[PDB]
RNA sequence: AUCAGAAAGGUGUUAGUUCAU
RNA sequence: UCGUCGCAAUGGUAAUUCAACUUAGUACGAGAGGAACCGUUGAUUCAGAUCAUUGGUAUUUGCGGCCGCGGAGCUAUCAUCUGCCGGAUAACGGCUGAACGCCUCUAAGCCAGAAUCCGUGCCAGAAAGCGACGAUU
RNA sequence: AUGUGGAACGGGGUAUUGAGAUUAAGCCUUUGUUCCCAAGAUUUG
């Protein structure tokens, strides 16, 4: 519609149940993920993670 | 690729590399069957499809025609399956047996002496324990039972007197349940008529026909649906009863290269492999597809006898 | 009445509204058929019928009211039967007119079924006799066949908005019902394609121009 | 247009002279660059044609024009290829109504479908 | 906006969900056994009611749309005893 | 993002990974430059300082297609390498352009932010006395006849 | 469905063979054969033609579009009135068949 | 080792060391 | 020995590339435009066929007057046409569940999910595979 | 390898061409006719 219509059916409405508890869980799958990703790397894109896990 | 090599056909007759699955639930029934493609003709039957762009009309297609006489049974073979594969146990013929089927056995029908299966039919005449002790065991241990049956050559117009006899896998009901209807079967003739119901979809193999100095290679064409399944001695076997007008399939003339046909015979749409007065094999397709094709009924609306030699005008 | 012919709008094409029975076809939009149906299908019978074999029933036969004029073509056994299909009053008749779409041709309304400019007298007598309505010679939107050209109806014979002013009143003389100048079907020429006009309501085209469908209701008075 | 596509013939090929039966002024247009384009279109599809006589503006223009009918063999409700009087294609706007008037000559039950306004058009189907 | 339509045969074995965000094709789903669905499922095997809610869940899944903006979907409420 | 195109240039040069290897070294960062300047070209289809910023981009990737044609007279392989890495520190100073039209063009950003098978008859719904026979097959084509025609 | 004349051969036609024409007049012509198409696109006159019917008719060598309710019988009965039409040509054959042999 | 075997990273282990509580 | 009918180790491999309408002319969307799935309409490509339908070709080289054509048969994106199956799972996202009393696509397990793969179907058949079976100089 | 035996013709039917002729040759069929033959050798336990 207008202006920020997503925020206004948020409030009107409600936003998702289970929003939440999925963001925590990813959240903690986050560190589980982010190891297994590297391991898996391959090619051209296992350099670029491993530099981008270097520089952070 | 899937064709290549393109060699001819080992077999004049088709024979089906494979048969539908057997469900011990449904009763014991057969699954293939045997015709002689007699010719194709042009017919008006109403296409009365759902949602087609041509619903409820009438559509001018091509119609193959095979006759399909009834097979007598002529024995029953017993296959157990193996882990190396599929073990012929013994096979069990009747009695009597047709002199077709004999002089089919043999390369030499007038030379032969005709004593083919004699000392068997003599032996089974004499004492039928061994056959009783055959049967026992085949409905007792083995796993596969396929019918021996042989089409009626002599019936049909072919100049060739020996029977295109094939061997039929039996599906459905138990192996004695198989055994006992194949012994009640046993030298007994079975019409497509029973076999088939004409209103649903199966498939024919056949061997092409050669075109001099390609061809003559063996073909499964799937997803045909049986038109009209008529009885040749049934005057209304080619006539639709929306107008009567009885009449029979054959060609004002005779048929191109078949003549006049005589027995039942099964009208299909579409065509086959194989030219006229060619042997095709007619069985149960093994996957069902519920398509609106293959579940609507056909129902034939216009047949046109008219002389397929030459230009004919009048049906 | 907005009538959308499922994709298009061709709801009088598809379906000859006739207050009596309307001329539906065989494979016509369900919705069309439906919309048509809430508004006058009840006393209009939507007898899918494919008149001569084909989805434009309204196109093909003149399903005025007082009968349908189904075209040359059309077996007079099959108009036998689809005249017997609709009910007695709405009588599908096969009138001999040239033009395979006769309806399309001869302007469906039940109090005349006026003829196509181009359709002969002797096709237009036809016309006029299978339908039971008069059928005059008009050329609605320029086009001769006025059936899908004009919105005809005994309510009101709308035309389309190509046509005249003047040759609007002139398909509306010849239907003997009023004839706005409302271009149904999308704006397109053809307004009894477009429209099925029926004397007990003059349904329209959903995705047909909204002033074609006010006409088409304007000149039926619904 | 509308209408179930087939292997039906077609009245507007490409590069053919499908006169323009709608009253557009035309009395011919030819697909110099026909919509959609053995690039053809069957009875009532809207085919961009030149007009081939008539009107000079929707001459050596391509402008559609939906097939009145199909000169060459066309498959009937049977299935049977019939050829219809002539393949002339009445002219139709860009959005595939009939530009034209009226159609004139032999106007397919195709070309009535295909579009309502060239069945408004078509004065005397054929 | 378009209400899913949920129905129970074989006493909570078989679930079948009909308009789903307006879809007309229905999705059946076969309870785990020894767990019946009344949505309150309840069985004596967690792990088969936990994957009977993992395939309801999968089944009732946007393809394509707007997370943050249509909401609808089946989601588990709560999970404890039943006694 | 300015970055994630310019990875998704050099992804593209992975992909596709003397004198004539000099000239592939040159056309990969050209056409990094080119998918940098697309970037930039829908940044604009999607002023003022940010077109100001985009200019200076435009300016860096002319520097690293300058560079790239300094690859492509580097036929030796480090020759062609250090020109190549002459163009990234050129697409770093576009970067760096970048960094301030990525601001604005995030801000830009949050501106914009802010059923087949059916068949119908009428003979079903007949109102003949005999629309039983009507629904009946009558004759109508005896082998092909005008049975229907007669009637 | 509705057996046609042929134009030339004046035969009846079928529906699969035969060719339809239209003219611009809309008129339909069918021929019966190929043969009787291309004497038709010959512009071959049907009483010039032995082998035509029409040219042993007018040699002396040979002899309803109202709607009804639709009703099977109907149909029964018109089929009986075309069978009596056909022993009437029968009878008209027999002339026919007796008079071109003169 | 889910490529065994005969620069590095690892929600990779193996043994662990040191420091914190 | 002559065979007759079957089995399948093994390989090739098949259907293929895209669509639209219906669905719904609606979920989304202020509305308009346009939802997954359903069937239909197809466009294909390839293969399988056949000459019924369609055109020609055509040694009925047959006919009627070298021409005017040609039956049969052949041929076809020139014709009429017919035309695959479930899994394993990839990417991908999971549920539950340790390490990390929880959590945690995962280390246990349970999964979902690909024109891929494997199966499956078709084709051929180990010339140096097999079975049943007849007669038996 | 002695009988619907087959194979040949005689044909008929059949269409062709445009009633006639060729008329199955990869159009059909034959209560028609006769010919040949209860084979000629070979292979093989």
């Amino acid at each position: 519609p207008q202006n920020e219509y997503i925020e206004e059916s948020i409030r009107k409405h409600g936003r998702r149940f289970d929003h939440e508890e999925r963001k925590r869980k990813k959240a903690a799958r986050e560190a589980h993920d982010a190891s297994l990703y590297a391991q898996k790397t391959r090619g051209i894109k296992a350099k670029l993670y491993q530099e981008k896990r270097r520089k952070e | 690729l899937g064709f290549l090599p393109r060699k001819r056909a080992s077999r004049q007759r088709g024979k089906v590399k494979a048969f539908p699955k057997d469900d011990a639930s449904k009763p014991v029934h057969l699954t293939a069957f045997l015709g002689y493609k007699a010719g194709m003709t042009h017919i008006v039957r109403d296409l009365d499809r759902p949602g087609s762009k041509m619903h409820k009309r009438e559509i001018l297609e091509a119609v193959t025609v095979i006759e399909t006489p009834p097979m007598v049974v002529v024995g029953v073979v017993g296959y157990v399956e193996t882990p190396r594969g599929l073990r012929s146990l013994t096979t069990v013929w009747a009695e009597h047996l047709s002199e077709e089927v004999k002089r089919r056995f043999y390369k030499n029908w007038f030379k032969s002496k005709k004593k083919a299966f004699t000392k068997y039919a003599k032996k089974y005449a004499e004492s039928t324990q061994s056959i009783n002790r055959e049967l026992e065991r085949i409905k007792k241990y083995c796993s596969v039972v396929r019918v021996l049956a042989h089409t009626q050559i002599r019936k049909t117009p072919l100049a060739q007197k020996k029977a295109h006899l094939m061997e039929i896998q039996v599906n459905g009901g138990s192996v004695a349940d198989k055994v006992e209807w194949a012994r009640e079967h046993f030298e007994k003739t079975v019409d497509i008529k029973s076999t088939f119901e004409q209103n649903e979809m199966i498939d024919v193999i056949g061997v092409t026909r050669g075109k001099g100095n390609a061809g003559y290679m063996h073909r499964t064409q799937l997803n045909s649906k049986i038109y009209r399944i008529g009885a040749g001695d049934d005057a209304k076997n080619a006539s639709t009863d929306f107008d009567a007008t009885e009449k029979r399939i054959t060609p004002m003339g005779g048929f191109v290269r078949y003549g006049v046909v005589e027995n039942d015979f099964v009208m299909l749409n579409g065509a086959t492999p194989g030219p006229v007065k060619r042997v095709l094999t007619l069985r149960k397709s093994l996957l069902t597809h519920t398509s609106r094709k293959a579940l609507e009924p056909v129902s034939l609306k216009w047949i046109d006898t008219a002389s397929k030699f030459g230009h004919g005008r009048f049906q | 009445l907005r009538a959308q012919f499922e994709n298009s709008n061709e709801i009088g094409v598809f379906s000859n509204l006739t207050n009596s029975y309307a001329l539906v076809a065989l494979g016509g939009s369900e919705n069309f058929y439906s919309v048509f149906e809430a508004e006058l299908g009840d006393v209009v019978p939507v007898v899918h019928t494919t008149i001569g074999g084909t989805r434009i029933i309204g196109r093909l036969t003149c399903g005025n009211r007082k009968g349908l004029l189904v075209p040359s073509s059309t077996t007079d056994n099959e108009l036998q039967h689809l005249r017997n299909s609709l009910p007695d009053p709405v009588k599908i008749q096969r009138v001999d007119e040239r033009l395979s779409a006769l309806g399309n041709i001869v302007a469906c309304n039940d109090y005349v079924a006026l003829v196509h400019p181009d359709i002969e007298r002797e096709t237009e007598e036809i016309i006029a006799d299978v339908l039971d309505v008069e059928v005059f010679r008009q050329t609605v939107a320029g086009n001769v066949l006025t059936g899908s050209y004009c919105a005809l109806s005994n309510q009101g014979a709308l035309v389309h908005p190509r046509t005249s002013i003047q040759e609007q009143d002139e398909l509306s003389s010849l239907l003997q019902v009023p004839l706005v100048a409302g271009t149904i079907n999308r704006g397109s020429d053809v307004i009894g394609a477009g429209l099925v006009v029926n004397d007990w309501c003059a349904f329209a085209g959903l995705d047909t121009t909204a002033t074609e469908l006010a006409v088409c209701e304007s000149i039926f008075k619904l | 247009a509308s209408g179930t596509k087939y292997r039906m013939t077609l009245g507007l090929p490409v590069q053919a002279i499908m006169n323009c039966a709608d009253n557009s002024g035309a009395k011919n247009l030819y697909i110099v660059s026909v919509f959609g384009t053995l690039p053809a279109a069957s009875c009532g599809d809207m085919v961009l044609a030149t007009v081939k006589k008539g009107k000079p503006d929707l001459r050596k223009k391509i402008m559609p024009a939906i097939v009145v009918r199909q000169r060459k063999a066309w498959r009937r409700k049977d299935g049977v290829y019939l050829y219809f009087e002539d393949n002339a294609g009445v002219i139709v706007n860009p959005k595939g109504e009939m530009k034209g008037s009226a159609i004139t000559g032999p106007v397919a039950k195709e070309c009535a479908d295909l579009w309502p306004r060239i069945a408004s058009n078509a004065g005397t189907v054929v | 906006h378009f209400p899913i339509n949920i129905n129970l045969t074989e006493n909570g074995t078989v679930v079948e969900i009909r308009n789903f965000l307006g879809e007309r094709i229905t999705r059946v789903i076969k309870c785990l056994p020894g767990v019946t669905v009344s949505i309150i499922l309840e069985g004596n095997s967690l792990e088969n009611v936990s994957q009977s809610a993992a395939n309801i869940k999968q089944i009732c899944n946007v393809r394509n749309k707007d997370i943050r903006k249509f909401l609808d979907g089946i989601y588990v409420s709560e999970r404890g005893n039943i006694e | 993002d300015v970055n994630t195109f310019l990875d998704v240039v050099l992804s593209r040069t992975q992909r596709k990974t003397i004198s004539r290897i000099r000239g592939f070294y040159g056309r990969k960062v050209k056409f990094t430059q080119d998918t940098i300047t697309e970037k930039l070209d829908s940044i604009l289809q999607e002023k003022i300082a940010l077109s100001q910023l985009s200019t200076a981009k435009h300016l860096v990737e002319n520097v690293a297609r300058d560079y790239i044609r300094l690859l492509k007279y580097g036929d030796s392989l480090y020759r062609c390498k250090q020109l190549k890495r002459a163009a990234l520190g050129r697409m770093a100073t576009i970067i760096k352009r970048q960094k301030s039209s990525l601001e604005f063009l995030e801000q830009v950003r949050q501106h914009l932010s802010r059923a087949g098978v059916y068949n119908v008859e009428l003979r079903d719904k007949y109102i003949l006395q005999d629309p039983s026979w009507k629904y009946d097959r009558m004759p109508e084509l005896l082998d092909g006849k005008n049975v229907a025609d007669f009637v | 469905m509705r057996v046609h004349t042929c134009y030339f051969c004046s035969g009846p036609v079928y529906p699969g063979h035969g060719i339809m024409f239209v003219r611009n007049d809309s008129k339909v012509f069918r021929f019966c054969r190929s043969k009787c198409h291309k004497n038709f696109k010959m512009k071959r006159n049907p009483r010039k033609v032995a082998w035509t019917k029409a040219y042993r008719k007018a040699h002396g060598k040979e002899m309803r579009n109202v709607p009804v309710r639709y009703d099977r019988n109907v149909i029964a009965t018109t089929l009986n009135a075309m069978k009596r039409v056909s022993q009437v040509h029968a009878k008209r054959e027999r002339l026919f068949y007796k008079k071109r042999l003169a």
